[PDB]
């Protein structure tokens, strides 16, 4: 800015980037879509691992 | 930034150009005889100081 | 403002005092001006003419005295005042020319404003003698594996990049500046060169380029160009690389060390012929004036390695020659191979080939050579030399039945010519040219598909990086490789290409 000399424009783009500082808001949209999926991931996952294991004493 | 740069050399052209008209200026005004008189006493002066 | 800085200017004008020898020129044709006058001047000694022009006196004759002009002839004319600036050929030298891209007078043509300079020295000096110096002992690594172990650079000594025309040839230097980043950035004045680069006939969009490049990479901080551009006239573009040497001779001076790169003597010649022929001085061979030769050895031995009463230093040069249609035979090319102490050849079907850098190894010799190399990567390349000339021999073998041992030597050979392909303006630091070499050597690589090696480089780096850069770190530091490290080395090659 101090390099500019014609500056009233540099305050102009200085607020409008402080104002629009929030550019993107905040996500977390995985965590319906994750629990969902881990319940659905970890009965199949137990159920697999109980099998094989009791094949393995059988 | 770019253009403001640009701007200065473009101003400095003008000015160049301004400083031609005051030249000519100049040398119309008798200040073109009596500053020949000021080289010839400052001559004079650096010549003794020879 | 714009008026405060003129007004600057302007103030910054006042008064004068005699001149001590006017001219009136004679007769003014092809930037030979021919001054009846100037009777006390000294030869070569800086002359300013009524339109700003400077010159140099080259013929001091017994009458008159035929000053060059450093200038274009339009902007003189018969019968002129010729002022006598009474100042042989100097230029600034000092610290402040470390990123400043400056003519030949000195002049920022960056607009970088004026010189900080320790000294103006005159650009005639005569270098330091048989007893002044003291032998190579410091290497330069330039970050291109193959300049620094097939043909290793030490300091104060030089060694030509002699080629074919427009291979790139000032890309083949750039590497070498941009290396010199990794030592300029520690704080060791040791390992600070402080390149100048020395474009010479060389077009503004070339300088253009230049310049981008070095900024890019931060280069200017350790660089100079002095530039003497493609319309940059005659007496210029003769001066331009013994102004160059004068900025050089300071840091020389300093006991520092830097690297010089003449690009290319060839416009040298071509101005000095320019200037000869001009002059009507008597010509010579292949139309290159008399003393061509006398022109280019006055350059060439500038370059020293200085000795520990003069505090050693350097001031290692790398002079670049343009040979026109690979002809060495050339009288241009002949006085210079004979006058330096080694070449790099790089070669124009070698870089269709695809091998970039394109520097053919049988051609390119260094009579310092490895005397200067670093004893880490001397320890692991004697092979190297030899594999790659076994490969040379057995590279016609290359059209069917063919012996086991000249198949072994086929396997080994295209997979070390597919190694030391390097994508050009990426040096690579000792401590990873160290690795490679060493797999190659125990011709781990020669399993490793020749599609495959590009990939297996860059892998082998980062997993040397993730696996142990203790060791690269202690391969960096002792820069001697202990049998510990050797075998471990070997180990870590195994297991890489295991992966």
């Amino acid at each position: 800015r101090s390099v500019l000399k014609n500056t009233s424009v540099i305050d102009k783009i200085e607020s409008y980037v402080k104002q629009y500082k929030p550019v993107k808001i905040d996500a977390s949209k995985q965590l319906q879509v994750i629990e969902s999926f881990e319940k659905h991931a970890m009965t199949n996952a137990k159920e697999t691992e109980s099998l094989v294991s009791k094949e393995l004493k059988d | 930034v770019r253009y403001e740069a640009s701007l200065r050399q473009l101003e400095q052209r003008q000015l160049a150009k301004s400083v031609i008209s005051r030249v000519q200026s100049e040398l119309g005004n008798p200040k073109f005889q009596e500053k020949v008189l000021q080289q010839s006493i400052s001559e004079i002066e650096q010549l003794l100081s020879k | 403002e714009v008026s405060s800085i003129l007004e600057e200017r302007i103030k910054g004008v006042s008064d004068e005092a005699n001149l001590n020898e006017t001219g009136r020129v004679l007769a003014v044709g092809d930037g030979i001006a021919r001054v009846f006058g100037l009777n006390n001047i000294q030869a070569e000694e800086l002359v300013e003419f009524s339109s700003g022009v400077k010159g140099m006196a080259l013929n001091l004759e017994p009458g008159q005295v035929g000053i060059v002009l450093f200038g274009s002839d339009r902007l003189v004319k018969e019968g002129e005042l010729v002022k006598r600036t009474g100042n042989i050929v100097d230029v600034p030298v000092g610290p402040g020319l470390l990123g400043r891209v400056v003519d030949a007078l000195g002049n920022p043509i960056d607009g970088k404003g004026p010189i900080d300079a320790a000294g103006r020295s005159r650009a005639q000096v005569k270098a330091p003698g048989i007893l002044p110096r003291r032998s190579v002992h410091e290497p330069v690594q330039t970050g291109l594996k193959a300049v620094d172990a097939l043909v290793p650079i030490g300091r104060g000594q030089r060694e030509l990049i002699i080629g074919d025309r427009q291979t790139g040839k000032t890309a083949v230097a750039l590497d070498t500046i941009l290396n010199q980043k990794r030592w300029n950035n520690g704080s060791d004045e040791s390992k600070k060169l402080y390149c100048v680069y020395v474009a010479v006939g060389q077009k503004r969009s070339t300088v253009a380029q230049l310049v981008q490049t070095l900024e890019q990479h931060d280069a200017m901080k350790y660089s100079i160009i002095v530039a003497a551009t493609a319309s940059e006239a005659a007496p210029l573009q003769y001066l331009a690389p013994f102004t160059a040497a004068s900025i050089g001779e300071w840091f020389r001076d300093n006991g520092k060390h830097a690297l010089i790169v003449y690009d290319d003597l060839s416009k040298q010649a071509v101005a000095y012929r320019q200037l000869s022929l001009l002059l009507r001085r008597p010509p010579g061979r292949e139309a290159y004036p008399g003393d061509v030769f006398y022109l280019h050895s006055r350059l060439l031995e500038r370059a020293a390695k200085l000795s520990e009463k003069e505090g050693s230093g350097s001031l290692t040069a790398l002079p670049v020659i343009e040979t026109q249609g690979g002809d060495v035979s050339a009288y241009i090319p002949t006085n210079v191979i004979s006058i330096t102490d080694g070449q790099i050849f790089l070669e124009a079907e070698l870089f269709y080939k695809g091998i970039r850098p394109a520097i053919n190894v049988g051609l390119s010799v260094s009579r310092v050579g490895s005397a200067a190399q670093v004893k880490a990567l001397k320890q692991v390349a004697g092979s190297l030399k030899l594999f790659l000339a076994q490969y040379r021999e057995v590279a016609a073998f290359a059209q069917s039945d063919l012996d086991a041992s000249t198949k072994q030597t086929l396997v080994r050979g295209e997979r070390l010519t597919q190694l030391l392909k390097q994508n050009q303006y990426s040096p690579l630091a000792t401590e990873e040219q160290v690795p490679l070499i060493y797999a190659g050597v125990n011709g781990h690589l020669d399993g490793i598909e020749l599609s495959r090696i590009g990939e297996f480089e860059s892998s082998f780096l980062s997993y040397l990086k993730s696996n142990h850069n203790e060791l690269l770190t202690e391969i960096r530091e002792k820069g001697e490789l202990s049998k510990e490290l050797l075998a471990s080395l070997k180990s870590a090659t195994e297991s890489f290409v295991a992966t």
